[PDB]
């Protein structure tokens, strides 16, 4: 409190987590539940990956 | 100017810029309509196109 400090730790963390990676794709070939929960996922990326109409297309872009 | 020994039959086109008219029938062609769907073609050092 004493000093307010010259950079803000929420700006920088904000900032940076919007540079991470995409994440794997993973899909469980184990349980049939995983799997299902996973093949829903892929045909949902499917979709929002080549719908024009979306801007989330544009987004993953 | 003195006639050689031949005549000659001289040929040409000729092009013509015109207007038309064209008259299509009721219900003649069946469309079928599918959705539109976009892909990414290029990455260039700056932009990116669609």
């Amino acid at each position: 409190m004493k000093v307010q400090g010259s950079v803000d730790r929420r700006r920088l963390q904000r900032r940076i987590a919007g540079l991470l990676p995409p994440p794997a794709r993973r899909l469980n070939i184990s349980r049939g539940s995983e799997f299902t929960r996973d093949v829903r996922g892929l045909v949902e990326e499917h979709a929002q990956a080549s719908s024009l109409s979306a801007a989330a297309v544009w987004r993953a872009g | 100017k003195i006639h050689p020994g031949v005549a000659m039959t001289v040929v040409r086109t000729d092009e013509i810029l015109s207007e038309n008219i064209l008259f299509s029938s009721r219900a003649s062609t069946s469309m079928f309509i599918g959705t539109p769907n976009v892909s990414r073609r290029e990455a260039r050092v700056d932009a990116v196109t669609f």
